């Protein structure tokens, strides 16, 4: 009578896994995206006699840090980081966040933004002089040349804050930015200092890293697992009916 | 002490 | 199911081999590019039932677990030379590498022979990285000559004798396959290809220098197309394998 | 009891659970066997219920012996 | 996600830039004191897969 | 009732057999790959009367030793062997393994490896002077020239240990390398002597020998065999319900 | 939870939305039309 609940848990968590996979597939064109991993954990129920009931719980263990494919766009402000490297932005709630989106934009007032989040430099958020032409070097250095002026007068303005962090040290926040895990925060500090060993390419944008093969295989597996759980539910549903209706 | 019957109390609850 | 899990490993591996092929094809116009070749290995074979005690067939069941790429390797096979009348371009004849200095301060190694004099002399790469062992060119230079043995001589006005500048030393490794490709036409010493041996060109195995020539890409073109055809067909075969297991489970689950 | 069939191995070297060789252990559950076990167990359950019902009816009729 | 497309796109872009440079060099044969341009193409960053 | 345990078996093993074929398809580009063969064996249950139930189990009777693909890479280290010929490497567990992979890689030390396992010569593992151009002759002889030195100083350093073994004499180990079977070890000894008649071609690499037609046909047969097993299972399940209802009243 | 094993935790996304489409302000090429009324701009400037 309670195997129906085990099968129902399996089917519901299969639905959750399918939702995760569909959300990953919907962002196949999102610039600088990290796919969410999915794994079904097994929770064994601990009673006294025979733990013959073990349930299923869907989980998302971090994300995927494999870089995607770089689109070469003839623009100086689109940048791509090294493998396992992160650009730093000031988060929505006045905090710090890390990202791979190298689509740096400028405003009328001259401040650099990523998705609307101001970028964080050595001295705080980076502000470029109003209406200047901007070039980004291979180590984060930013040069600004005023329009209609000799290129000789170009001068550096600041340096981007580029950090290095692996998947174990990084957890996705609800606003799409990545942050440090508590266990990584305890060791590497609240704020990560700039890592000078990371090279950055200017003029190339990093796309998403969702793998179509894994997504399609996961969808097929989810469908089949759901059908099996429905069969288990149906088998349990007939037996209980007969039993009660007759042994009364 | 009873509780919510069915789906809510038969799905793996959060730790705390 | 084991079938879906493996066939997924197969499909992913053929996508890697196509990514490698695409990278090789995109670098046809790169100077001093060594072609990449992907090698795969089968994973651990699972033994469920041991072979029986032996005219008849043996009795075992050792199903494998898939495939995995081991290490994409570059063929340091020497490329061809293209003539560019620029006096700053030098090409290597043999196995050797130019040493350059990364902004972090660690040394990288490159084979692209395109160099330029920057605003404070100094022969730098096209990306601006300085090219150890430092070569300063004076402003009075009328012609720059890079010799066979790496001697950089500079001619000036009112001086019948050419004023030299320095020696271009090449770095020689013992396993050129083993360097880590940083990306931006730079290789670094990995645990393999260690002990970078500096040497003046012409001796201790270092190659000669040709001034005015650039080594072209090594990539052969027909091999890439044949590999692409085979990758596509293997991908289709693995897709047909995935199709079979799915239908089988659809009939089992619709019991 | 835990079945003694060898655990399946998947090559995911980035997985934290991967060992020194990079193989993650996945369960050895046979889908066809479990489906057939469910079906056969259901049939045995129904047969036993029918047996119990027949036996209960027989004692109910035994309760009216001689009358 | 597809990948091999975003690599072949860079290949096409490099060849397009080379063809543009060649067309500029050919168009300016009659200019007095013109200097030929050569575009240097050179690859992007490599991704490194863990090897347990 | 127990008929369900017959067809279900063929439903399970069909998956296992498929897990073999799919694996062969996953290594279509693996250098020096010997495809695993699959075969179903009918095991009868003998008991007390009307011998009537005969289960099926899926086994792998060795591997396929038909030579693999032959591409020409202008590399002096890529070597291919003649048919029924094997290269000798030192396995992970200090043992002796045989392979067809000819993708020899020279380590910085100068020690030769194939897939990380050092290759074996007559003096054991083969070592080479550091950073020297290597050319392998047509009989396994290895010549090393230090770059810059004149070609007159080309000197041989060693010889590859090439062995001859048929597909029935060799068994695939769990690390992917082949070893002598028990029968073959009974008459040929634990260590295989070098065969001097084996000819080795340098500058070409041997690919896999997976046949696509065989794999596709096998997959189609597997799918259309499972469906039948699922039909028989459904028939038996439907049959048992009535029989169970017979127990009423 | 409080932490070997894999970091447990179900975190589910929502989808994808388009935020803003941006135009690439890069200098285009010039074509010769002998009409004297046509002018091309070499740089970042707009006719009002």
């Amino acid at each position: 009578d309670h195997a129906i609940y085990t099968a129902m848990g399996a089917a519901s968590q299969t639905l959750n896994q399918q939702a995760v996979t569909a959300s990953n597939l919907a962002n196949a064109s999102t610039p600088g995206f990290r796919a969410q991993l999915n794994a079904l954990r097994a929770v064994p129920v601990d009673g006294l006699s025979l733990a013959t009931r073990t349930l299923v719980t869907a989980s998302t263990p971090g994300a995927d840090m494999t870089p995607g494919q770089l689109d070469y766009t003839s623009r100086p402000l689109d940048v791509a980081l090294q493998q396992d490297g992160w650009l730093v932005v000031q988060a929505a709630d006045g905090a710090e966040g890390y990202t791979r989106n190298g689509n740096i934009q400028v405003g009328p007032t001259g401040q650099l933004t990523i998705q609307g989040h101001p970028v964080i430099g050595e001295g705080g958020p980076i502000t470029v002089p109003e209406g200047s032409e901007i070039t980004i070097a291979a180590d984060g250095t930013i040069s600004a040349l005023n329009p209609g002026d000799p290129p000789n007068t170009v001068a550096p303005v600041g340096r981007l804050k580029l950090v290095k962090a692996e998947g174990n040290e990084v957890q996705r926040s609800d606003d799409g930015l990545f942050r440090l895990t508590a266990e990584a925060q305890a060791e590497r500090g609240a704020v990560l200092a700039a890592d000078p060993s990371i090279r950055i390419m200017s003029g190339v944008l990093e796309g998403s890293n969702v793998k179509p093969v894994e997504a399609m295989t996961d969808m097929i597996a989810n469908a089949r697992r759901f059908e099996m759980q429905m069969k288990v539910i149906t088998s349990v549903d007939e037996n209980e009916g007969r039993a009660n209706q007759l042994l009364s | 002490p009873g509780g919510v019957p069915g789906a809510l109390s038969n799905q793996p609850a959060p730790p705390n | 199911i084991s079938s879906l899990w493996i066939a997924k490993t197969g499909l992913d591996a053929q996508q890697t081999n196509m990514d490698v092929i695409a990278n090789n094809l995109a670098n046809v116009s790169t100077n001093g590019f060594k072609r990449q070749r992907a090698v795969f290995e089968d994973l651990l074979y699972q033994t469920i039932r041991q072979p029986g005690a032996q005219t008849t067939l043996p009795s075992g069941l050792q199903i494998g677990t898939g495939v995995r790429p081991v290490a994409t390797e570059r063929l340091h096979s020497q490329g061809n030379l293209s003539q560019t009348n620029n006096s700053k371009d030098v090409a290597i004849k043999g196995q050797g590498f130019f040493q350059v200095m990364l902004p972090d301060g660690t040394s990288a190694y490159t084979r692209d022979g395109s160099f330029q004099v920057d605003q404070n002399g100094q022969l730098v790469t096209a990306g601006g990285f300085q090219v150890q062992p430092a070569i300063t060119i004076p402003a009075n230079a009328l012609s720059i000559t890079i010799g066979r043995d790496g001697v950089v001589s500079v001619t000036q006005q009112g001086q019948a004798a050419p004023v030299q500048v320095g020696q271009l030393n090449l770095t020689t490794f013992m396993n050129d396959t083993g360097l880590e490709s940083i990306g931006e036409n730079l290789y670094i010493e990995t645990q393999s290809s260690g002990a970078p041996n500096e040497s003046t060109p012409g001796l201790n195995g270092a190659g000669l220098l040709y001034q005015g020539y650039v080594e072209t890409s090594n990539v052969n073109v027909a091999e890439e197309l044949v590999n692409m055809i085979q990758v596509q067909r293997a991908y289709e075969i693995n897709s047909k394998a995935v199709s079979t297991t799915d239908q089988m489970l659809q009939k089992l689950t619709q019991l | 009891i835990e079945s003694q069939a060898p655990e399946k191995l998947v090559y995911e070297p980035g997985n934290p659970l991967a060992d020194a060789n990079g193989y993650v252990k996945m369960p050895n559950v046979d889908v066809v066997g479990e489906m057939v076990n469910t079906m056969s167990a259901s049939r045995s359950y129904q047969a036993n219920i029918e047996v119990l019902n027949t036996v209960k009816s027989m004692m109910l009729k035994t309760l009216t012996l001689g009358q | 996600m597809i990948s091999s497309l975003w690599i072949a796109k860079t290949g096409l872009d490099a060849q397009q830039t080379n063809m543009d440079v060649i067309a500029n060099n050919l168009a300016n044969v009659s200019t007095n004191g013109f200097k030929r341009q050569r575009a240097v193409f050179e690859d992007l960053l490599y991704q490194t897969i863990r090897q347990p």
